[PDB]
RNA sequence: GUCAUGGAGGUAGAGCACUGUUUGGACUAGGGGCCCUUCUCGGGUUACCGAAUUCAGAUAAACUCCGAAUGCCAUGUACUU
RNA sequence: CUGGGGCGGUCGCCUCCUAAAGAGUAACGGAGGCGCCCAAAGGUUCCCUCAGAAUGGAUGGAAAUCAUUCGCAGAGUGUAAAGGCACAAGGGAGCUUGACUGCGAGACUGACAAGUCGAGCAGGGACGAAAGUCGGGCUUAGUGAUCCGGUGGUUCCGCAUGG
RNA sequence: CUGGUAGUUAUGGCGAGAAGGUCACACCCGUUCCCAUACCGAACACGGUAGUUAAGCUUCUCUGCGCCAAUGGUAGUUGGGGGCUUCCCCCUGCGAGAGUAGGUCGCUGCCGGG
């Protein structure tokens, strides 16, 4: 709401002026942030997943959905079904809240950061923020929780080109 | 990312409904088209491909509603009436691909309350 | 190691286009829908097409690729 | 939004000790501590490690 | 997997044979079936 | 020349009626050896014909084999009666229908091309015509 | 029996849209030869191999985007028998 | 049975090719399956779309789980193959037991014995707002007669009569 | 003119380009209520109309891909004949597939508003 306000106030005009869009409808907006855990160890011990769900619920403030495997793979020792990884899709005000916390509180708790990596865009307009550890997120309390697991954070933009998306993510605050 | 065309996927569902349901000169199809603003009804013959008694929200006759559901009940009331004037009773309800729930339900419930059998 | 085969199942058309059939007459024996149930025709459990009423059989083009059989009184 | 499924979404203020900035953002783990900013609309408080304004790379 | 017979609780006769996997369904199966004697649906239970 | 694998190990002999449906005109070469009558060409015959072409050209110009031995053929040993199922795969043949260009050559002068192709023709069980594009 | 009309059916032929088999060229991700600090991770090298990609060209009882002649089923108020 | 017999192999059922564009069609001809399974993998209502590749991303590798794009089906369909199937016959979820009782015009197949399909009628139901669909499963294997025994039921008979 | 709903083997599809909008139709704004998500008001559902034609939709243009498609010839082939016969030839009737000239950016209803 703090960030979505800033977006509607003094990002849309500035960004529409920068690219010279015909209508305000063309202006890139953030549709959904999708966090993904990817607990492949769960195949052995299911209890490790229960924690990986609970820890993630606190980060998003929105219980995740336990993703089940697609095809059987002997290499990883995996078989059709069986719970592996947890998804959670953030939209609306509660999404901007997370994005704000991500750029304002979260990211500076990593040893360092280069910034908005040009390589880390899919070439369609969407960004994927590689998160090393779970202890970066202030709601987690790593002193209580066992394994670090990790995390995958996808920002799906309405942008057509990385250039447009890059400017949007930048002015929203992302390094 | 691409926005889903709500009417495209709606029309896809409508096909699934029309698979079972088709109008006859004896028992025509009461088809319902719903917009963001207003709602529209047509009692159709598929064998002839001709629209008998029809009614909409924007029609000059009955143009007073509080909610869209209430508006949609007035349409059911009027399309039922216009059907009875034409001399037809037994219809089959074509959801149009809409969930038989809010407005489209309130159209049927209304029409069914008047002289239309389904 | 070979030398096996199942009994032939006598599939195919059992009534001709333009032939008058009594209700219940089997029109086509088939695996799946080579030919679809038209008007006044039913599809049995094994995909057998039968006339639901008395009339004249008509094999018709459905749309481009598919095909149907109807019975018009 | 389903009820009795997710944890609380209740608002909370984040403040870094060094820079001493304040902003509202809904989150879990309140801790129940009063705030100075917008005391009328009272929310919990959370003490935080250096933010972007403080962190040298960012500013 | 085995052949089963469902006995009518009211009628007292078993005019329904079925099959089940007794490893997956070790309990006695209960189905609501039409009893021709009573001319109505009745709870039928495996013997 | 042998197929790396086959769907079926045993195959009907087939027939050789009509003019070849394809490969009647020379495509890649200057000069081609055209089958005048139908026959089976074995892989052993294709190799004998190939080596007798290439040697005379002395690793000069290119040689396209336009037929491939796709079809297996079986045989019963001596002292074996009829029946007891089809025999074991023995070899590989290409049914060459009349009008099919079997070999093409390019990158040598006419005189050398025409000589290399007659040398090859003498290793094949089929009447041949030398044809140029 | 013929004529006319309608129809089911995938053979001959053909074709390569699919599945197998397959030739040549171009392209190109790998791998392997050959030295280098090197963990041969990556270069500078390549017709020793090689999976895609495309251009051209073949091939099939158990391939088919196609598809006859005939034969088959039927209808007629048609002509003969 | 048998390109003499023996030895070996085979014997019933399903799918394909042989099979010559209806059906049928032989060989100790060419290939594979079956002697089950499923309480949902059945019924119905509602909703949905697959394989793979590219690109980006923690543990994470060629390949796990996210995200976007392209994708008529290159997937799937309990299981062989063929014919079907993307209004899905494929995939979810809710409620259920029609995997009903009496039947059945009329057809297919067929030496017989058997086998197959079936609208519709009655009884009483499941799902659905209704239309409607439902007498198992995308379809086609998964079976074995008679005689004799066993078990349950029964407004049948009961060797003078009641049993 | 536009919204709805049908028929018709894509000549109707795909792709590319352009224009249009309070009259619809859209996106769009919101989640109090009915009702929703195996998490998400994304969708579904409900209540709105500040903003916008950007997209869908509508109309127009094009033959790049697809689709449709003659005539002629050829393959094959019923019947009748011949040969030297792994097969081939002649007469009569039928006659592809490929390729090609060409065609196509649809056509035909019914209902509501304008
Ligand atoms: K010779
Ligand atoms: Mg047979
Ligand atoms: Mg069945
Ligand atoms: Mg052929
Ligand atoms: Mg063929
Ligand atoms: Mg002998
Ligand atoms: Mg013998
Ligand atoms: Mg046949
Ligand atoms: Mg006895
Ligand atoms: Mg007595």
């Amino acid at each position: 709401n703090r960030l979505k306000d800033q977006y509607l106030k003094e990002i849309v005009p500035a960004l529409m002026s920068k690219f010279n869009y015909d209508s305000v409808m063309e202006v890139p907006k953030i549709d959904k942030i999708v966090i993904n855990t990817g607990v492949g160890d769960a195949t052995a011990n299911a209890k490790v997943l229960d924690s990986a769900v609970e820890e993630l619920a606190l980060i998003t403030g929105q219980k995740p959905v336990i993703t089940k495997a697609k095809n059987s793979i002997a290499g990883f020792r995996l078989r059709e079904g069986m719970p592996i990884g947890a998804k959670v899709t953030l939209r609306g005000e509660r999404m901007y809240d997370f994005l704000d916390k991500l750029v304002t509180v979260s990211l500076p708790r990593v040893r360092d950061f280069r910034g908005v990596s040009k390589k880390a865009f899919d070439g369609r307009g969407n960004y994927t923020l590689g998160v090393r550890e779970q202890l970066i997120f202030p709601e987690i309390d790593y002193d209580q929780v066992s394994k670090v697991r990790g995390m995958d954070v996808v920002i799906v933009t309405t942008a057509k080109s990385d250039e447009e998306s890059h400017e949007l993510l930048t002015q929203l605050g992302m390094p | 990312i691409t926005k889903i065309d709500k009417n495209k996927v709606r029309k896809k569902r409508h096909a699934r409904v029309r698979s079972k349901i088709s109008g006859t000169e004896s028992r025509p199809r009461l088809n319902v088209f719903r917009s963001n603003k207003n709602i529209y009804a047509q009692i159709i013959d598929d064998v002839n491909g001709v629209t008998l008694a029809s009614a909409s929200n924007l029609d000059k006759d009955f143009g007073s509603a509080e909610s869209k559901v209430d508006a949609a009940s007035k349409v059911g009331e009027l399309v039922a009436k216009r059907a009875s004037e034409k001399g037809i009773t037994s219809v089959t309800f074509d959801r149009g691909g809409y969930l038989y729930h809010g407005r489209v339900k309130a159209l049927a419930e209304a029409a069914r309350e008047n002289g239309l059998e389904f | 190691s070979n030398g096996r085969d199942s009994e032939s199942k006598r599939l195919g058309a059992k009534r001709a286009d333009g032939q008058f059939v009594t209700g219940g007459s089997i029109l086509y024996r088939q695996r799946g829908t080579k030919i679809y149930p038209g008007t006044n025709v039913g599809r049995g459990g094994d995909d057998t097409l039968f006339a639901k009423t008395d009339g004249v059989v008509r094999f018709e083009r459905m749309g481009r690729d598919k095909k149907k059989v109807s019975v018009y009184p | 939004m389903k009820t009795g499924i997710h944890p609380e979404y209740r608002p909370v203020v984040f403040v870094d000790t060094s820079t001493d900035f304040k902003f509202l953002s809904g989150s879990t783990k309140s801790s129940s501590e009063t705030i100075k900013w917008e005391d009328g609309n009272e929310y919990p408080l959370l003490r935080v490690e250096i933010s972007s304004d403080s962190h040298p790379f960012y500013t | 997997r085995v052949n089963i017979t469902l006995e009518c609780t009211e009628c007292g006769d078993r005019n329904y044979i079925t099959t089940k996997n007794k490893r997956e369904n070790p309990e006695r199966i209960e189905l609501k079936k039409y009893c021709p004697r009573l001319r109505r649906v009745t709870l039928h239970r495996e013997t | 020349l042998v197929p790396k694998r086959v769907k079926y190990r045993r195959e009907f002999r087939g027939n050789m009626r009509g003019r070849a449906k394809g490969g009647t005109e020379v495509a890649f070469g200057e000069y081609g050896l055209q089958a005048v009558e139908a026959s089976w060409i074995t892989n052993r015959q294709i190799e004998a014909a190939r080596i007798a072409m290439t040697r005379y050209m002395k690793r000069g110009g290119k040689v396209w084999i336009k037929i491939f031995p796709h079809k297996s053929y079986t045989s019963k040993p001596i002292g074996v009666r009829m029946g007891k199922g089809k025999g074991a795969p023995e070899g590989w043949v290409s049914p060459v229908k009349r009008g099919k260009i079997m070999f093409e050559i390019a990158g040598v002068p006419e005189d050398v091309a025409r000589e290399a192709l007659r040398l090859a023709a003498h290793k094949l069980p089929v009447k041949t015509k030398i044809v140029k594009r």
